């Protein structure tokens, strides 16, 4: 199901059919050229575009460098029969990757059956082809055939990286704008792409790599796509409809230049810039013009120019603007068809959604500006596949975008020299005298887009006439996947327009491009005179050039910007007197660590404030760091947003201008009650949606003017964080080369190491920063521009009140009888008001996109996964580990994910690692958790004999687990054999244990700065320091085998391995635990699925010395708690109470849906007790006095009537997680109680009593309802 | 109390609350319970003896008295002497 | 500088403020990284009691110096006198098997003996070093208790000042007296909360002492010991007369002891230490609970019961009936007569407190006039949530006539919906969730005193409904708790229909994917057999195709996560369904070809459902006739397998 159907080769001789030389039209004479029909309509000339346009048809940088921030100039790329076959081969591949997605599919579609008008003819009854919208086909023989095209993607002009779309004019009209349409020419390359800067996907990718990444070519095609498909159904937006912006400010860009088109192609937050007002002006005026093509169509009596009917014809345009047609054959355009249509290509088609589709990294927003080019090669499938793009599935490119970072990736990338200059267009901005003047020069696109108030234009304070008629507008519902998916299975795939023979055009096609606008030049160089150093200031202080000397870094911002030897930072002094000082030899690795550390505690530093509503978290350093407000002491700036709230963030304060509100006018309807009534509900109704315009609109100013200030601040704040550690490495590394090379010798020093760790902690610092500054615009909007809003909007309800009650009672007398429930209808409705909820108006802000991405950040983290799925064991993280499985290993088939692991070497388990994940570093943490369940030890050979279980040494040195009597044992070691052991002890003397036989959730955590930590069950039980170990590298594998053990009876039980890139916090920890102890089916003792038709003797977790057992079998007799249990023992080895001893139960299927055996939560059942071998029926008589039902076991053809079925519940328990309970229910469905226990006399008879239904879940640790249900297990074994 | 309950003498200054049988306390015990029995403060409480373990006295440069304040003891017997010095942890068990 | 208090207004605008400023002190904690790990400090312990006190800040000293340096006698410990080691001369000459094991029980005798040493020190521990942080917690708990006095009196003079000499109302003096009451409780439970940050603070720090200071001292006297132990054996074991070479060497690492046989510490263990009965029995009477509604029926009786466990009272029509909610027994107001009434002095609220009220509420909606659903309301103050239009109003009222009136839109849909509404005094906020959505966040600064009577009633007036879980807190509700209360309560392995009700088996609903929510499955025959689809052409008059879910057993009454299910249909006979060859799903005469599929649903999406065969799931196929065919296939967006009955 391909797109381009053949392969092509660019030195394939010419057919005349899909390879041929041909011509374009041109003003003059133009060279025909070598092109290639990948598709219907679809062609490709794989050459630098010269020919296009005649006027700039020369390959040279020009002689003043253009005003983008990014463009390369290489006049012989391109000139190879060679690259022209990669150009090829690449656009194809692009093409085919599009495709392969749904919205990709649908767009390719469109752009297809979106064949241009034929508007040529000057006569209205005949329907004529328009010549530019044709090329022609040179054949073998000489003769050219004239062709109608659609698309046609030729190579880039001078500037290599300047994609665009381009296409032929009319004498008058304007086929783009007139919905006619007219071919589409692209200048595009897939053998370059541009490099971004990204700090906000850290919140779900911790791991995220450093520096520059790579727009997948395949996103921008696409978005050149999305603009041909506008200008070929003739919507798209008028070029002189731009975002003016302030440029007057030091702080303002010299000048932007974007347009609603690139607006409305971008989407996401960038299309929502343009309010509804417009929004609506542009949707209105293609339909109209959608309404004219239909006229035109309606009054044509025959075609010209081709030999295919007119019929047909009129059947192509049908289908491409989606015309109703009656029974005459008449046309008309059906607005909610349009509405639809439009839509579709407006709303769908749009570079936020591909990013959606592709899963790659992409700019959120025009505003995070390209800042670099590179050159690509995607044809290779080792290098960039239709499916995965660069980030190849099953390898470490896969994760975190690897594919796409430049430095990982970097056999990929190739960095060339961006064409614009250093500070080519910039301010200049100067300090005064603080001696004379300090200027800097601001790069353009380092400065602040603050949009010109022109741009929000609205009709609120427009008044409206209410009518009986006067009907509402609809949601207007958020685009989403879903919606998308509606689209798409609606969507027609079969018929795309034949390709027909038409006239021969004249062998030159007379044409020229459509005209773009002059855009002014921007000022360059403007100067301003300051009196307090300002932002910009701040962050270059922070800066410097390579170099031999050593810098040092100084708290005075002035000294910094003065010496280029001193580079400022907002670290606390104490941080400053520590990386400044020289340092022996001997003490530089702990020199080093304690600078690690030091860094990341103080940018990892938040401070809680209980005092505001919207904003919880503050990060202190922002202060100093950008010199956010002013003063000295980071207490000033925590104490400043205290107070003065989110605005001592903002560049400028931005205008809201809301005025009063248009009021309604009803018309009145004489002696008609249901009209009046009509009118009354209507104008009703159209308030609610002044509330929600007015919403929409300050949202959109908020986007526009507020949102885009703090997502510069966030840019600058990371850019803040890097500079501070390329400063401390280059002190550090300075440092280091003072050494002799003796010294150096005795000193592991990995630089590369060291940076991956600052990265880390900058990726942390992210984090946090990202969540304050979201929370800081948004609080912004709540707070200081919303109000101005509810206030206008309330101002409007009173007037309203005033006019719909004059309304009433001047028409009394045709709503008489009604008079009083219009009153009331009117003034309950204008007394409320209707609260703004930012969910609704943008996608980013609903409650469980929160959690969402919790999770997400725990699954990122996750470098080996390994679970049984379909019927293997394998690996689910994004690396695809490879896993080796021996012939003895032992799959529990009811859960298969729980592994036995015997002692024997075919028992085994081996993981290869993937190299990108081997863990050999200084200062990497990381995590290891699994479930494990560990059989009693029977035997004095299992005295002081440790085996290892889980092994990552390598030449001693990695991590392991192992097993010793009555322990759990991590280990460190490092590359010198320095080691740390840290250990769960545990006692096989003990009545009844949380241990022995049973699950055991284990985590380890590691810190290199720091500790080494072992928790069990969720909770911390032991720590280590590790800081004075070195370089630990561990193994290419892991082997899960009984290593070393001299039981030979030994084995495991094992499930759920995870290893981790982090250390896992306490929180993070708990949440683990809890979700993987599989809440929804009840376990057994020993944590186990609990299963139907499995005999288990009974516990009490009120009373565990007691177990279940039967006075009398029958209706006259009953069970009771008896003890005490007894002890088993083997002398030195273990001492426990007997856990076999009892009546049994069992569990019968009662009303299960399915044959699994295992016992979920909420199952309703019957429970069998077994006395002296012999099977009976749990049940009671309710009637008897008294709440608590004295529980018998009955024959089972005697029940009769009785209560027997109950209801099993699962419940959380703390370190054991055990928890069972049994809700008895009689016949009727009530509730009896759960079961349980009550003294009589000095008997303790089970009980089924409804006082427990009246509790509230846990409370104390002491129900007397919970139970557990005790299996027989060979891994605990006494004589039954 | 679960912490040194027989030393609280020394951590805390008691004041005493009258119980009247049986309209603060009946078979179920307080009415509203330990936390919210409402209780009354007895006059008695202004005749407690208050004789002080030590008495730190805070003076100034000038060796003048700026305050004088009270530490009780727990009321238990001490030493005598070193316990943990002299107790050997036995190996044998019986 | 202020001109004086006069009005009541003005009383209550300061006694707020007094009462925030006082939280906002007395419960001030920072977070910081210790030797043991992160521990919540108490920030003006060292200005309360003068440690750490003569720098600037408390906090920064002691994350400095460690948990020892809050205590005045640092070394305390005594090494202890132990039992010198040496093996029986009688044993020289023995026979291996005899030599093994007695040198085993000898083995045992030792890790014993570690074993009560560690216990040694624990004890040292808690006798010479605990018994400092208790001090140091006592103290700090009477510095709390000297404080809130001192707050209590300067509330208790500006109210009896005014009393004394003001020309505020009689009736407005009664209710500042009322009111005032309620803020000194609230003074206390603040109070309360700082104690146990000091309590969490101190035993923390003890226990890092212990790790810190006490343990490594053990671990010194341990490892001379074992090494000790180690020589004795080895020398003992080489003058062994009757075994061999090969066999001393076997024996020597046999006997051998590491650091492992004696690193005891389990921190876990050190912290539940502190839980006791009393500090258990203390959090279940402290807990933010003043309200939790349950439900169930016994035989021929009902019974509505609050388990907050504090002194609520509860009076309701006898008549009251019961029916399965979301999780648990739901009540059902009439409309009419039916009403039911909690009593807790908390409810009457105040000015200075926060609560939270949630509850899962299914309104079978009717007329859209005003009416009272639930509130408390006396003399015209307080809360009432009332029934309006097609969605509810939050209503909020103060003594001076300030108000919060909201219009919360769609909440009788007739559908279960979870109202979550949270007052945060200290934060001056309120809080308005939906099920999942926060449907408004607004300022209450302007809303002061909303003293109402110690009575909700739920009244449900002119709206027969099902309320389920009523509960109220004393304290506000964030995001995550309403998203965890919502999800954790929806799974219980229930499936359900589009009102959230449980999926019935033998019940008749009719089919909707989740992409198109209007549109029904239908039948359509293609070759003289019948398949599955939606209708694409409006009103082309394909009958809602009407289903019946069927369980293998006769007894299961409601749909469960993962049950085995057989969908039929009611055309002219009883029709089931099949999957053909090209997995689309189709209706047939026979039962016994039918095909057991199982039904299971999604976490997050609480009305939908998903079904699949032999782990193949069933979706909306891509346009056809036009047609979009129910199939069983894997390969399409994920929100194509989401389904809803709606009955
Ligand atoms: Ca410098
Ligand atoms: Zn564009």
């Amino acid at each position: 199901m391909p797109f381009v159907n053949k392969q092509f080769n660019y030195k394939d001789p010419v057919n005349g059919v899909d390879i041929a030389y041909i011509k374009i039209p041109n003003a003059g004479q133009m060279q025909p050229v070598k092109a290639f029909k990948i598709h219907n309509k679809i062609w490709v000339i794989p050459e630098r575009d010269t020919f296009t346009n005649p006027e700039e048809g020369d390959l040279n940088p020009p002689p003043e460098a253009k005003q983008v921030p990014v463009s390369y100039y290489d006049s012989t790329y391109l000139s190879t029969d060679n690259e022209k076959d990669n150009y090829l081969k690449g656009v194809t591949k692009l093409f085919e990757r599009i495709y392969s997605t749904d919205l990709g599919r649908m767009l390719l579609t469109s752009i297809v059956r979106g064949i241009p008008f034929w508007g040529g003819s000057t006569i209205d009854t005949e329907l004529k082809v328009i010549d530019t919208n044709c090329i022609n086909v040179i054949q073998p023989d000489g003769s050219y055939r004239s062709e109608e095209l659609n698309l046609v993607i030729i190579g880039p002009s001078a500037d290599i990286i300047q994609f665009e779309c381009k296409s032929f004019g009319h004498e008058v009209l304007n086929l783009t704008r007139n919905g006619y349409g007219s071919t589409q020419y692209i200048r595009f390359s897939p053998d370059f792409t541009f490099g971004f800067e990204e700090s906000l996907e850290v919140d779900t990718n911790p791991l995220l790599g450093a520096g520059k990444f790579a727009t997948d070519p395949a996103v921008t095609l696409a978005h050149q796509l999305i603009h041909a498909g506008h200008r070929l159904y003739g919507i798209a937006i008028n070029p002189n409809r731009v975002f003016k912006v302030n440029t007057n400010a030091y702080y303002e860009m010299s000048g932007l230049e974007v347009s609603f088109e690139e607006l409305r192609t971008f989407g996401g937050h960038d299309a929502k810039f343009i309010d509804s007002l417009q929004e609506n002006e542009f949707r209105l005026y293609y339909y109209n013009k959608f309404k004219d093509i239909a006229s035109t169509l309606n009054k044509a009596k025959s075609i010209v120019g081709t030999t295919a009917s007119l019929q047909y014809m009129k059947n192509v345009f049908k289908e491409k603007y989606l015309l109703s047609e009656d029974t005459s054959g008449k046309f008309s355009v059906d607005k909610l068809k349009f509405d639809k249509l439009y839509k579709m290509l407006t709303e769908i088609y749009t570079e936020d959604n591909f990013v959606k589709f592709f899963k790659v990294l992409n700019a959120k927003t025009f505003l995070n500006f390209d800042k670099a080019v590179f050159k690509i090669n995607i044809v290779p499938k080792v290098n960039y596949t239709i499916y995965d793009g660069f980030n190849l599935r099953n390898t470490n490119l896969a994760a975190n975008f690897n594919g796409q970072n430049t430095e990982i990736n970097n056999m990929n990338f190739t960095k060339l020299k961006n064409f614009t200059g250093l500070f080519e267009f910039y301010k200049l901005l100067c300090v005064r005298g603080i001696l004379n003047d300090l200027c800097i020069k601001v790069n353009n696109w380092d400065l602040f887009f603050s949009p010109s108030e022109d741009n929000f234009t609205n009709d609120l304070n427009k008044g409206e006439e209410i009518t009986s008629d006067t009907n509402i507008e609809a949601a207007e519902e958020n685009i989403s996947l879903d919606l998308i998916q509606q689209y798409y299975l609606t969507f027609n795939f079969d018929n795309e327009p034949e390709n027909i023979s038409i006239e021969n055009l004249s062998s030159d096609i007379i044409g020229q491009l459509e005209l773009m606008p002059n855009i002014e030049r921007f000022p360059n160089g403007k100067k301003y005179e300051l009196d307090k150093y300002t932002m910009f200031h701040y962050l270059r202080a922070q800066e410097f050039e390579h170099g031999k000397s050593r810098i040092a870094l100084t708290n005075s911002v002035n000294e910094a910007l003065l010496n280029p030897s001193r580079v400022y930072t907002f670290f606390s002094s104490d941080y400053v007197k520590k990386v400044n000082k020289a340092t022996e030899a001997a003490m530089f690795l702990g020199w080093v660590e304690q600078l690690v550390y030091d860094f990341t505690d103080e940018t990892s530093e938040v401070s809680t404030t209980d005092k505001i509503a919207d904003i919880t978290i503050i990060i202190p350093y922002i202060g100093p760091a950008l010199n956010i407000g002013n003063m000295l002491y980071k207490d000033d700036f925590v104490g400043a947003l205290i107070f003065s709230g989110a605005v001592i963030l903002l560049e400028f304060i931005p205008e809201i201008a809301i005025p009063v509100l248009g009021t309604f006018a009803l018309v009145s309807y004489i002696a008609n009650k249901v009209l009046t009534v009509q009118t009354i509900d209507n104008a009703l109704s159209k308030r609610n949606e002044k509330w929600d315009e007015v919403y929409k609109y300050i949202v959109t100013n908020w986007l526009a003017k507020v949102n885009t200030q703090i997502d510069l601040i966030r840019k600058k704040m990371k850019e803040a964080l890097e500079n501070q550690a390329e400063a401390t490495k280059a002190i550090i590394n300075y440092q280091y080369n003072q050494y002799t090379e003796e010294e150096k010798n005795n000193i592991n020093f990995n630089i590369d190491d060291l940076s991956s760790k600052l990265n880390e902690s900058i990726n942390k610092a992210m984090i946090n920063i990202n969540k304050f500054l979201n929370q800081c615009s948004v609080s912004y909007l709540m707070n200081s521009m919303i109000p101005y809003g509810v206030k206008r909007l309330e101002d409007f309800d009173a007037s309203l009140k005033d006019a719909l009650l004059k309304y009433i009672y001047d028409n009394r007398g045709t709503l008489i009888g009604q008079v009083d429930r219009l009153k009331d209808k009117v003034n309950n409705t204008l007394s409320t008001d209707i609260p703004f909820q930012l969910s609704k108006y943008v996608d980013n802000q609903r409650l469980l996109s929160t959690f969402t991405e919790y999770i997400k950040n725990i699954i990122n983290t996750s470098i080996l996964n390994l679970r049984y799925e379909s019927n293997h064991l394998i690996d689910l993280s994004r690396y695809a580990s490879k896993i080796n499985i021996g012939s003895k290993v032992n799959f529990d088939p009811i859960d298969k994910n729980q592994i036995q692991l015997f002692n024997l070497e075919s028992s085994k388990i081996e993981v290869i690692l993937k190299n990108a994940i081997v863990y050999n570093s200084m200062y990497e943490n990381f995590s290891t958790s699994f479930w494990i369940r560990i059989p009693k030890y029977f035997n004095s050979i299992s005295l002081n004999n440790e085996y290892t279980i889980i092994n990552c040494m390598e030449n001693n040195s990695g991590w392991k687990v192992s097993l010793n009597y009555g322990e759990i044992i991590w280990t460190l070691q490092d590359t010198q054999e320095i080691k740390q052991r840290v250990v769960f002890k545990y006692s096989q003397m003990i009545n009844i244990s949380d241990y022995i036989n049973r699950w055991i959730f284990v985590t380890i955590t590691n810190n290199r700065l720091n500790n080494s930590k072992i928790y069990i069950n969720g909770r911390l039980i032991d720590q280590k320091p590790i800081s004075n170990l070195g370089n630990i590298h561990a193994s290419n594998n892991i082997m899960f085998k009984l290593d070393g053990c001299r039981d030979t009876h030994r084995y495991i039980w094992i499930k759920y391995f995870n290893l981790f890139d982090k250390e896992l916090n306490e929180k993070e920890i708990k949440d683990l635990y809890d979700n993987q102890s599989n809440s929804g089916i009840l376990k057994d003792f020993w944590g186990d699925y609990l299963q139907y038709d499995k005999p288990y003797y009974m516990l009490n977790l009120y009373d565990p010395n007691k177990y279940v057992d039967v006075n009398n079998v029958g209706i006259r007799g009953y069970m009771y708690l008896k003890g005490p249990r007894g002890s088993v023992m083997t002398t030195n080895i273990y001492l426990n109470s007997s856990l076999y001893r009892g009546a049994k139960f069992i569990i019968k299927k009662y009303a299960s849906g399915n044959k699994d055996n295992i016992v979920r939560n909420n199952d309703r059942v019957y429970i069998n007790v077994v006395v002296k071998n012999k099977e009976y029926r749990l049940a009671t008589n309710a009637s008897q006095a008294g709440v608590e039902k004295i529980l018998s076991a009955l024959e089972i053809p005697d029940v009769g009537n009785l209560s027997q079925v109950v209801v099993m519940k699962s419940k959380n328990d703390q370190g054991i997680t055990n928890k069972c309970k049994m809700n008895l229910q009689d016949n009727n469905g009530n509730d009896i109680g759960f079961i349980g226990f009550h003294q009589f006399n000095n008997i303790a008879k089970l009980v089924a009593s409804n006082w427990y239904n009246r509790q509230i879940e846990r409370s104390s640790r002491t129900l007397g309802c919970s139970w557990e249900f005790i299996p027989v297990d060979d891994g605990w074994g006494e004589r039954p | 109390p679960d912490r040194f309950n027989n030393a609280l003498k020394h951590f805390y200054r008691k004041q005493y609350y009258k119980i009247d049988y049986p309209e603060n306390y009946s078979i179920n015990g307080f009415v509203n319970g330990q936390i919210n029995a409402q209780l009354s403060l007895s006059d008695r409480n202004q005749d407690i003896i208050n004789k002080p373990e030590e008495i730190i006295n805070l003076l100034n440069g000038n060796n003048v008295s700026l305050m004088r304040s009270n530490i009780y003891g727990d009321g238990l017997k001490s030493t005598v002497d070193d316990f943990y010095s002299n107790y050997k942890i036995p190996y044998n068990r019986a | 500088d202020n001109s004086p208090i006069d009005t009541d207004k003005k009383y209550y605008l300061w006694l707020r403020e007094i009462f925030r400023n006082y939280s906002f002190d007395i419960t001030a904690t920072q977070e910081i990284n210790t030797n043991c790990g992160i521990n919540k400090v108490v920030t003006w312990f060292g200005k309360a009691l003068n440690i750490l006190n003569t720098s600037d800040s408390f906090v920064e000293e002691f994350q400095n110096l460690g948990a020892i340096s809050l205590i005045n006698k640092k070394e305390n410990l005594s090494m202890p006198i132990i039992e010198s080691y040496e093996i029986p001369n009688d044993m020289l000459g023995l026979p291996l098997n005899d030599l093994n094991e007695k040198l085993f029980n000898i083995y045992s005798k030792n890790t014993a003996y570690f074993k009560k040493i560690y216990y040694n020190f624990l004890d040292q521990w808690w006798t010479q070093y605990y018994s400092q942080y208790f001090d140091l917690i006592c103290m700090a708990k009477r510095s709390v208790l000297a404080q809130e006095t001192l707050i209590k009196r300067i509330i208790q003079k500006k109210l009896s000042y005014l009393i004394g000499n003001s020309n505020i109302s009689s009736d407005n003096l009664a209710l500042m007296n009322l009111t005032t009451t309620n803020t000194l409780r609230d003074i206390s439970n603040e109070s309360q909360i700082a104690m146990n940050n000091v309590d969490s603070f101190l035993n923390n720090a003890a226990i890092c002492v212990f790790e810190s200071n006490i343990y490594p001292k053990f671990i010194s006297f341990m490892e001379q010991c074992i090494n000790n132990i180690n020589i004795k054996t080895k020398e003992f074991i080489q003058k062994c007369t009757n075994i061999n070479e090969d066999e001393k060497l076997q024996l020597i690492n046999q006997n051998v002891f590491n650091s492992l046989d004696f690193e005891f510490l389990n921190i876990q263990n050190m912290k539940s230490l502190f839980s006791s009965e009393t500090a258990l029995l203390i959090k279940e009477e402290t807990w933010p609970y003043e309200l939790v509604l349950y439900a169930f029926k016994e035989p021929g009786n009902n019974v509505i019961g609050d388990a907050s466990g504090k002194n609520t009272s509860i009076e309701y029509s006898k008549d009251i009936g019961l029916v399965y909610g979301i999780n648990s027994d739901a009540l059902y107001l009439n409309g009419s007569n039916q009403s039911i009434s909690f009593s807790n002095d908390f409810f009457e609220n105040g000015l200075t407190n926060s609560f939270s009220i949630y509850f899962w509420l299914r309104n079978l909606g009717k007329d859209t006039i005003k009416s009272k659903l639930i509130g408390s309301k006396e003399d015209n103050c307080g809360w009432e949530i009332y029934f309006q239009d097609t969605g509810l109003v939050f209503n909020m009222i103060d003594s001076n006539g300030n108000e919060k009136n909201i219009y919360l839109s769609d909440v009788s849909n007739n559908s279960w919906h979870y109202i979550t509404i949270s007052v945060d005094r200290l934060k001056e906020q309120l809080l308005i969730f939906i099920d999942d959505n926060l449907v408004a966040n607004e300022s209450i600064k302007e809303i002061l005193n909303i003293y109402s009577s110690n009575i909700i009633s739920l009244l449900s007036e002119n709206n027969p409904s099902y309320i389920e879980g009523l509960t109220i807190l004393n304290k506000p509700t964030t995001s995550q708790e309403v998203l965890s209360n919502y999800f954790e309560v929806l799974n219980n392995s229930y499936i359900r229909d589009s009102n959230e009700e449980r999926l019935e088996y033998n019940k008749t609903y009719q089919l909707y994917n989740y992409v198109f929510s209007d549109k029904p499955i239908c039948e359509v025959k293609q070759n003289n057999n019948i398949y599955l689809t939606i209708n694409n052409t409006n009103n082309l008059n394909l009958q809602a195709s009407k289903f019946k879910l069927l369980s293998i057993n006769p007894n299961k009454q409601y749909v469960q996560k993962l049950d085995e299910v057989i969908i039929s249909v009611l055309d002219n006979m009883e029709k089931y369904i099949d999957i053909s060859e090209d997995n689309r799903l189709q209706l047939i005469d026979n039962k016994n070809n039918a095909k057991k599929m199982i039904i299971s649903n999604d976490i997050f999406i609480s009305n939908c459902l998903t079904l699949s065969y032999n782990g193949k799931y069933i979706c909306l196929s891509m346009k056809d006739e036009n047609h979009n065919w129910m199939i069983c296939n894997n390969d399409m967006s994920k929100y194509l397998y989401l389904w809803s009955f709606k009955p």
